């Protein structure tokens, strides 16, 4: 897959 | 230009996408050197577009639903230039919570994370 | 050093981190624009640390579970740099899946993006 990364 | 990082600043560009399902739009776009691919909201999209099922891995482990994968290249302008990124394919948020501008799209506006 | 972006490629760096729970160890990060901060695998820290509840938005949606927020500061270095990154928190993947140098950390290094 893609890997998209992360928001709090 | 030159973007400083800030954790408390998202890095983020002006973008119009053109979908080539309806008229070209403009979307506010993270830039995220850690997106392998560019994701666009589907809400730019005409109803009856084909888009096909795809798997993305991210924080919180592998998702299905969120995601689709364009059926068509997007077209992509940032600020001030004519010259539009051409991604043959990109993802769909089915969510409408991201646009991200992914590496992709930075390889094609030759863009660089520098570490002094 | 400047770092091309690739989609192919994922722009990756060596860095030593001290969870101050155990003995620093040098793991492979991704340099993460997208990133609001830093993520460390659980496998750095000792059996039993004091971890703190935490939620966090990704690709797949928000996530309760996944990942802790750190008790100490995390001290990170690195390649050529005695200075360390000083993180006040930051986030411990529970699956030890993810190490990940977001814009807490590079806002220290003075790392920004450049688009030509």
């Amino acid at each position: 897959a893609p890997q998209v990364x992360v928001m709090h | 230009p030159v973007i400083p990082l800030d954790p408390a600043r998202r890095p983020v560009i002006k973008a119009q996408v053109d979908t080539q399902t309806s008229h070209p739009k403009t979307i506010e776009a993270l830039l995220d050197t850690g997106a392998d691919m560019t994701v666009i909201p589907i809400a730019l999209f005409s109803s009856n577009t084909p888009l096909k099922n795809t798997s993305v891995l991210g924080a919180g482990g592998q998702t299905q639903d969120h995601f689709k994968l364009t059926s068509l290249p997007v077209l992509i302008r940032l600020p001030f230039r004519t010259t539009p990124i051409v991604l043959t394919s990109c993802l769909v948020d089915t969510k409408n919570n991201w646009a991200i501008i992914g590496r992709d799209a930075l390889q094609q506006c030759q863009g660089v994370l520098y570490l002094p």
